[PDB]
């Protein structure tokens, strides 16, 4: 794929001087970066990852399917209550099936209503017309013939064709109801057109077609004959059985007998009307010849075949055979090949090119393939998950998962997480491993954000991830908040000296309540003190506890002990003797500043104040 | 997402990007440095400061983990490396927003690159120029981001020719968090592997054998997921090399060469890595700019191809 | 969707936010009148024609001018008479009080205050008086006054990203300020040339914020991107008399949500504003329809019939 | 652990499995020499036990030897199943010399025990004594 | 028999909001035995994934600590509740079969016991009521005891309160077949019920009172019931086809004692005599043994629509003449 880098300014011209281009991968997929190392060229032109997916819809679709993944349960896994087991895997699988089809359903129409680009529409849209076809045919009967689910089988296969194109468009209804050079509607025209409905399923509008224009006119007066014919036709045509595989035995019973009866009888119609009457009674009654005759494509042949003819899959081989040799493969749409892969049984070699069209639904889809037991690790062998070891599911739902981790959107990381968390396949500590290195990246804002990934780093047990995570955070008010070891200990530096100079946190420590029980160290339980030991001074035996409760601190613990003794100066018995003595035996800039500040030599000023209370004691 | 102007007079040598994308630093040889942010509201790319930061041409770049705060390591080739610390009670676009932690003038030589190691090691980084000398420096005590230490010196060349203006130096940590210490670096034609031994000092594990010319850039994958290593080279050779480097003449690394690719015809001047190590980057002469994805085969197939 | 009639024209309608991580939707309310000599400021809940609850009320001197949630537990009014209140909820007891409150936030003599925004701890409020005040929770004077910062009256404002807002004014100008600016000048004025309609209501895109949405005199919506010049990005004819009150959807905001005095409520689905099918939710014999407030499947509305309009099914 | 877990605690739990006396006890355990000791101090005329003291040594020595009977009934495969392979293969790996105390034809602890008949009559004599203990 | 109460809603369990930790399933938990340790290391590893995600983790961590303390009651809860519900089961079986050994081996006189009859069948009452359609494991312990009693057996006063449980009792009968409940072992139960009900207690104003409303209760479903017993005809059970098909003989044969028949048209609309006439084709094969005496049971049937004058109608356009051609049995 070549994509023009801007299309705007093109930092080369001719090839004069091949320059030097460098380019660097951001962390975020829709934002990388190119430059040149060259004379005059000093603009920057930030890139973003050809053909990605930063729309909402998109996110909207990677949820709804993550939600089927997960949903999926035990069933996401094929085990190669007995004998019920497997009906009942079928079941849920085939089901998944049909609500992936469903969430890409519902994007492609997100995708046609809001956009720029209708594409990514069309692409979505041949990528859901394979998957029914898929459905259809691996996805209902479990390996058995219509008659084991007749209603089921029609109605996916009824819904799969037409969804696959547009045509008959209403557009080309009005088209020929419109064209003249003959007499009504009674040229090759009309008949294809009717023809082709009933091929399609397409009863209702079969009949309308009919009621538009000779049902009772042409034939109830020219000849009443044929006129019954066409109009019980349309009869057996209202009531088509889509529930009972007998109802159907029986009424292509009533077909040919009605075929036979009119086959040989009163001819007061047009040479070309007889015909053009017969044939809409064989192809009715499933007469190959015909049903191959009036289709425009090989999927209108197979499914007139299963319709009509006999509906039994032991015979789709040769059904898309003749089908085949009617109309060829148009290779205009990239749908009709895989779905004539699919009805001949080659499933597989469908991934890479799914994953061409779209990482994700590849991805599920190889990974419902799995569910299925359609593809399996045929491996058998290092200590990791993303690699071709274990499944082609895996691998691809791992790799998505890689690729959600650059989009930036945090909707996703919790899918992307997900996503790997229960992958089938690994070791609980390869995982505990990838999760450890992708988490960091987290586009994390909020508090939820936040505790969505301590969440993780709980569950998964990343205790330095959560703690270098917790660092990212801490790197006045922040700080109260933080409150490793030596930052611990500057903090409460701090807080000495701060209360050396001297709210609610600080209360809290010695609204309120929910405080309290989230707090419920060493500098912290200091801090405490030193707020106890000042209320204390607010509020004279406290006077000397608080005191004692200062040198004991002190004692624990250069400037704070200039403070203590700028204390003890202010306020001028044993322990309190003991105490000072203790003191001038522990007895450098920023304290002399401290001294200066308090002044506004301490040494002798201290010796003098403990000389002072010596006296003091003496004279007690 | 349309093209600006850095605002550098000479030409701008590396651009890189911040841990979480949003913020790039941009080196030039007008001895700038500026680091662009990206407005949340108007998706736009807009520059929060500039500065004048040496004395000569300012080649390497890059950003140290988030948990050690906002650094910026710089090389330049007057000889010396610099770290700066953003002081966010700054004006953006004063030219005061980023101050000087430390400089280093060990190195006798100019210097091409520099590179801070896995957060998992601390503030840790390489450098290496003319002197052919990588060295290793520690900020020992994550405090004191000016305590930075020498914590070891490489012969990677052994006889530099006084008379090569012909001179290329890349450098590269294994990212891994789960591997033991290593790195890459390319000298000239030359392209070895150095690791950590049971001994605290660096070893030669390996060589990248291979390359027919000047090694314009190297960068060890992100091995998220996998067992083994992956490393890129764009050559003056005019070709992407991808090595597999597994752990199982006195080493313990396995060398396997992945891929080969000529596409560029002409010398590959960037490689780079996504930040899962999914997807491989190339630039070079023909003006165009090639992404690469692994094969299921672990064949590399060119995604992409911007111009 | 349901009627319950409470004895009192309303002002304003503002559903309680869920409890973080709450999966259920909402069911608390809260209501101010307007017209009365007495008016109110009650808090309802809906049990599971509905079942309302009187939880508790508190009277509210002057007319209820705005309304907005500040928490789980604190409602921030603005009065005819100028004054901000923030009244705490006390579901102990289901008692009201007043928490803190701003007497003089808006004045000339008695200023109504217009309009009233909350971000925990912050509260933005505008007034006749063209002042703009950032208060704070537990800050007794405003963190910052924009005197005089319009000459027209004020009827609105938004947040884009705090410290920036936006607010409206009768002349039909969006104007952009910063409570961190020098002087009494906006930013930025953004406006439809030709007919000054008034603007009533503005609000804030909640993904985008860049974007806003505002509702005239005239009754039409108009989308507007801050970033793409000075006129709208789309101008929308929609009521026949003014449009009181617009929001755009909180969680999903392909949907929005407009009420008028021609007695109409709008239920606006472009599932982008940038780059439309409207049903009318409420009869054809509405008086004003004041106030609405949307939060998940749940919408509320009060009107000058006194009637109070509820669904908690949107969507289903 | 080496399954699921990285491979680096195995080092630790390795030098745990090799550094305990556990596997040496075990391997004792399986020696006829252990055994008879234990089934000699066992068996002892009931004239005794009835005259002693319910604080007698004897009591407490007979209710040792049981306990340690049954953890070692208990232990048995766990051992057998997590240690004899672990420590062949490291005396086969790295050099070590250690000398065999362990009978191998006593496949299991029943085997030298089951050759005793008047254990069980012993055990069921010393129910009249009333210690609940040894009860 | 006081064991049976619901009343403490065993079954019921009232789930919490959790709000975190809902998409952590009992799969490796699973002899109903939910292991806790299964679960407790996933949620750790989850923890551990939240905690390296750094994000408020400090905050929501005794949010994930009561979940945990929440979902380990809720397990023990659990594993009670289920040994609570087979010591029940045991003992309700236990019971029966007490029960059923008593009333089969008794040759003491019936009229003295006709109180502790009554007595039981008002006790079960309730229990059959409050256990309809709930599980499928208690009603067969009960469904059979009471067929038996059926064929087993002043007097004005009981005849009446027999005659009105009977009543009763056939009603809970045909709802449980028109919703197809249990498995065909218990289904085949409930149509030997209302066979004798409507054979022997229908089968005179009294009786035409009866017979008119007995009618009014078949016609309340339609052919929601019908079409459950047509489905199980031809089937692959071998007990539940026979009485099925015997049971549509007397639902015809006691509704023509009420010219035409709803019941005979309704199986004309749902495709039971088309299919029925086709069976008719090798029935050589088929022909004590278990396949005898479910085709006596086929070919009476057939004998009775064709005594009807509506019935040559339907019975005639199936073309059986054809059809007992090919069997070769003549």
């Amino acid at each position: 794929i070549l994509v023009p880098m801007t299309v705007n300014d093109q930092p080369i011209e001719k090839n004069g001087d091949k320059m030097p281009l460098k380019f660097k991968l951001g962390p975020l997929s829709y934002q990388n970066m190119a430059f040149i190392t060259a004379k005059d060229k000093y603009k920057l032109y930030p890139v973003r990852i050809p053909r990605l997916d930063t729309s909402k819809e998109f996110s909207a679709y990677v949820s709804g399917l993550f939600e089927i993944y997960r949903d999926l349960g035990d069933d996401r896994v094929f085990n190669v209550v007995n004998s019920n087991f497997a009906k009942e895997h079928n079941a849920t699988v085939n089901l998944a099936m049909e609500a992936i089809l469903n969430e890409l359903e519902v994007f492609i129409g997100r995708v046609k209503d809001q956009d720029g680009r209708v594409n990514r529409f069309y692409e979505l849209e041949e990528s859901l017309t394979v998957l029914n076809c898929l459905r259809t045919m691996y996805f209902i009967l479990d390996g058995q013939d219509v008659e084991e689910n007749r209603s089921e089988f029609i109605e996916s296969l009824l819904n799969w064709i037409n969804r696959s194109d547009g045509e008959p468009d209403e557009e080309y209804i009005e088209q020929v109801f419109s064209v003249a050079g003959k007499k009504v509607f009674e040229t090759q025209y009309f008949w294809k057109l009717l023809n082709q409905l009933v091929l399609r399923g397409l009863l209702s509008q079969a009949i309308g077609c009919i009621e538009r224009s000779d049902l009772l006119p042409y034939l109830s007066d020219t000849c009443a004959v044929s006129f019954d014919a066409v109009s019980d036709s349309i009869e057996l045509l209202k009531q088509y059985p889509k529930d009972s595989s007998s109802t159907f035995r029986e009424w292509k019973n009533l077909v040919l007998k009605l075929s036979q009866a009119f086959g040989s009888s009163a001819t007061d119609i047009s040479g070309e009307l007889r015909d053009y009457i017969e044939d809409f009674l064989l192809v009715i009654g499933g007469n190959q010849r015909k049903i191959l005759q009036y289709s425009r494509t090989w999927y209108e042949s197979f499914c007139g075949f299963l319709l009509y003819y006999i509906p039994s899959l032991e015979l789709s081989a040769e059904y898309l055979q003749m089908s085949l040799e009617a109309n060829v493969v148009d290779i205009t749409n990239d749908w009709e090949q895989p779905c004539v892969d699919i009805i001949s049984g080659k499933i597989h070699s469908i991934l890479p090119v799914m994953e061409s069209l779209d990482s994700c639904t590849a991805a599920f889809t190889a990974m419902i393939c799995e569910a299925k037991g359609l593809i399996e690790n045929i491996f058998e062998g290092l200590e990791d998950l993303f690699s071709y070891r274990n499944g082609m599911a895996s691998y691809m739902l791992n790799s998505f998962a890689f690729e959600l981790c650059s989009l930036g959107d945090k909707e996703l990381w919790p899918v992307a997480i997900g996503l790997i968390a229960l992958s089938a396949t690994g070791t609980r500590s390869a995982k505990k491993m990838v999760i450890a290195e992708l988490l960091p990246h987290y586009p994390f804002v909020t508090n939820d954000d936040i505790e969505w990934m301590l969440s993780i780093c709980v569950e998964w047990r990343l205790p330095e991830i959560a703690k270098e995570i917790y660092t990212t955070l801490g790197n006045i008010e922040s700080i109260a908040n933080f409150s490793l070891v030596k930052s611990y200990s500057w903090l409460l530096f701090e807080a000495s000296c701060m209360e050396g100079q001297k709210v609610l946190n600080a209360i809290v420590s010695k609204d309120d309540v929910i405080i309290p029980q989230d707090i419920l160290v060493t500098n912290s339980m200091r801090q405490t003190l030193a707020p106890y030991a000042v209320l204390s001074q607010f509020y004279d035996r406290e006077d000397w506890g608080q005191a004692l409760r200062l040198l004991l601190l002190l004692i624990e613990f250069h400037y704070l002990v200039l403070l203590v003794a700028k204390f003890l100066y202010p306020i001028f018995e044993d322990s309190v003797a003991t105490v000072i003595e203790v003191i001038e035996t522990k007895w450098s800039n920023l304290y002399e500043t401290i001294i200066e500040a308090d002044k506004s030599a301490t040494l002798l000023k201290n010796l003098r104040k403990k000389l002072n209370f010596k006296l003091c004691q003496a004279f007690m | 997402m349309q093209p600006f102007d850095s605002g550098h007079d000479d030409l701008v040598h590396d651009v890189v990007y911040d841990f979480y994308g949003r913020h790039v630093a941009t080196c030039s040889s007008d001895q700038h440095i500026k680091v662009f942010k990206l407005d949340k509201d108007t998706s736009n790319w807009e520059l929060s400061d500039s500065w004048r930061a040496h004395d000569s041409s300012i080649v390497a770049i890059d950003w140290a983990s988030p948990e050690y705060g906002r650094i910026i390591a710089s090389a330049s080739y007057d000889k010396t490396v610099k770290l700066w610390e953003e002081d966010p009670d700054q004006e953006e676009c004063s030219g005061r927003r980023w101050n000087k932690l430390c400089t280093l003038n060990d190195s006798k030589g100019s210097l091409y690159s520099v590179k801070f190691a896995p957060a998992h090691l601390g503030l840790k980084l390489a450098c290496l120029g003319n002197d052919g000398i990588l060295r290793l420096y520690d900020a020992l005590e994550p405090s004191d981001l000016r305590s930075w230490t020498l914590t070891s010196e490489m012969k990677v060349l052994s006889i530099p020719p006084a008379n090569h203006l012909q001179s290329d130096f890349c450098l590269s940590w294994c990212p891994s968090r789960f591997s033991p210490e290593k790195l890459a670096v390319s000298a000239l034609e030359q392209a070895i592997i150095y690791q950590r031994g049971k001994d605290g000092k660096l070893h030669v594990a390996a060589k990248l054998p291979g390359h027919k010319s000047l090694i314009r850039s190297i960068s060890w994958a992100p091995s998220i997921g996998r067992w083994y290593q992956l490393i890129a080279t764009g050559c003056k050779d005019g070709r992407i090399r991808i090595f597999k480097i597994t752990e199982k003449l006195q080493s313990n690394l396995q060398v396997e060469l992945l891929s080969e690719h000529d596409d560029h015809n002409g010398e590959v001047w960037s490689v780079s890595w996504n930040l899962t190590g999914t997807i491989l980057s190339s630039a070079g002469d023909d003006g165009k700019v090639r992404l690469w994805k692994a094969t299921y085969s672990n064949e590399f197939k060119c995604m992409s191809v911007i111009t | 969707i349901y009627a319950k009639f409470v004895s009192q024209k309303i002002s304003k309608t503002r559903w309680r936010p869920l409890p973080p991580g709450s999966l259920q939707t909402a069911e608390t309310f809260a209501t101010g009148s307007w017209d009365n000599e007495e008016n109110y400021i009650s808090l309802w809940s809906i049990g599971d024609e509905g079942d309302h609850q009187l939880l508790c009320d508190i009277r509210h001197h002057g007319d209820v001018m705005d309304l907005q949630f500040f928490d789980q537990e604190r409602i921030v009014a603005a009065s005819s008479t100028g004054c901000v209140t923030v009244f705490l909820h006390h579901p102990n007891n289901q008692t009201l009080s007043v928490n803190q409150q701003w007497t003089t936030a808006h004045y000339h003599s008695s200023a109504p205050c217009t309009g009233v925004v909350c971000n925990n701890p912050e509260i933005v409020t505008v007034g006749e008086d063209g002042r703009i005040n950032l208060f704070r929770a537990d800050h007794k004077e405003a963190v910052r006054t924009i005197d005089n910062a319009d000459s027209s009256t004020l009827h609105a404002v938004t947040f884009l990203r705090t410290p920036e807002i936006l607010t409206v004014n009768s002349i039909g100008q969006l104007k952009i300020w910063d409570f961190r600016q020098q002087g009494n000048e906006p930013s930025q004025i953004l406006s439809l040339t030709g007919d000054r309609v008034p603007l009533h209501c503005v609000d804030r895109h909640p993904n985008q914020q860049h974007v806003v949405a505002t509702g005239g005199q005239d009754g039409m919506l108009s989308i507007w991107d801050v970033r793409q010049g000075t006129m709208p990005v789309s101008l929308l004819k929609a009521h026949e008399a003014e449009m009181w009150e617009v929001h755009f959807h909180p969680s999903n905001p392909e949907h929005l949500f407009t009420c008028s005095e021609d007695g109409s409520l709008w239920h606006w689905d472009a599932s982008s504003w940038l780059s439309i099918e409207i049903t009318s939710l409420l009869p054809s014999r509405s008086l004003s329809v004041n106030t609405l407030d949307v939060l998940g499947p749940c919408l509320v509305c009060g009107t000058d019939a006194e009637a109070i309009y509820v669904t908690r099914h949107l969507f289903s | 652990n080496i399954s699921i877990d990285d491979a680096m605690a195995a080092t630790n739990l390795a030098t745990y499995v090799r550094l305990h006396p556990f596997s040496r006890v075990m391997e004792w355990l399986f020696n006829e020499k252990v055994i008879t000791s234990l089934i000699n101090t066992i068996h002892q005329d009931p004239i005794s036990l009835g005259s002693a003291s319910p604080d007698s040594p004897l009591v407490v020595s007979i209710l040792r030897a049981i306990q340690v009977m049954i953890k070692a009934l208990e232990l048995q495969e766990t051992y057998l199943h997590l240690v004899r392979p672990e420590v062949l293969r490291y005396q086969g790996e790295a050099g070590v010399r250690r000398k065999p105390v362990a009978n191998a034809a006593y496949s299991a602890f029943e085997d030298g025990i089951l050759s005793h008949l008047s254990l069980v009559v012993d055990l069921g004599k010393y129910c009249n004594l009333g210690h609940a203990e040894l009860t | 028999f006081d064991f049976i109460n619901t009343d403490y809603k065993w079954e019921e369990i009232p789930s919490p909001h959790f709000t975190y930790l809902k998409d952590l399933d009992l799969g490796p938990c699973i002899g109903v035995h939910y292991d806790i340790r299964k679960a407790q290391e996933i949620l750790a590893l989850k923890r551990k994934e939240y905690e390296h995600s750094q994000l408020a983790t400090p905050e929501f961590l005794e949010t994930v600590e009561l979940e945990e303390k929440v979902l380990i009651e809720w397990l023990t809860v659990r594993n009670r509740a289920n040994l609570l519900l087979t010591a029940r089961l045991n003992l309700l079986q236990a019971w029966a079969n007490l029960l059923l050994v008593m009333i089969e081996s008794n040759d003491f006189k019936s009229t003295p016991k006709m109180a502790f009859l009554l007595q039981a069948l008002q006790a079960i009452l309730p229990t059959l009521e409050a256990f309809s359609s709930l599980k499928s494991d208690e009603a067969f312990e009960l469904a059979r005891v009471a067929k038996v009693l059926l064929w087993k057996l002043e007097q004005f006063t009981v005849g009446n309160l027999i005659g009105d449980k009977l009543f009763q009792l056939f009603q809970l009968c045909l709802s449980a077949i028109s919703q197809c409940s249990g498995t065909p072992e218990l289904r085949s139960l409930y149509y030997s019920i209302c066979y004798r009900y409507l054979t022997a207690v229908v089968d005179t104003r009294s009786v035409t009172n009866a017979r008119a409303r007995t009618l009014k209760a078949i016609t309340l479903y339609g052919d929601r019931l019908l079409n459950v017993i047509c489905d199980d005809a031809y089937g692959s059970d071998t007990t539940c086809q026979t009485a099925a098909m015997i049971l549509l003989n007397a639902l015809v044969h006691t509704s023509r004692a009420s010219v035409d028949c709803p019941i005979i048209d309704a199986l004309n609309r749902l495709n039971f005599i088309g299919v029925l006439v086709d069976s008719l084709k090798e029935i050589l094969n088929e022909w004590a043994s278990p396949s005898q005496q479910y085709t006596s049971a086929k070919l009476a049937l057939l004998l009775q629509l064709c005594q009807t004058r509506q019935g040559a109608k339907y019975v005639l356009q199936a073309n059986l003449f054809r059809a007992l051609e090919q069997s070769g049995v003549f």
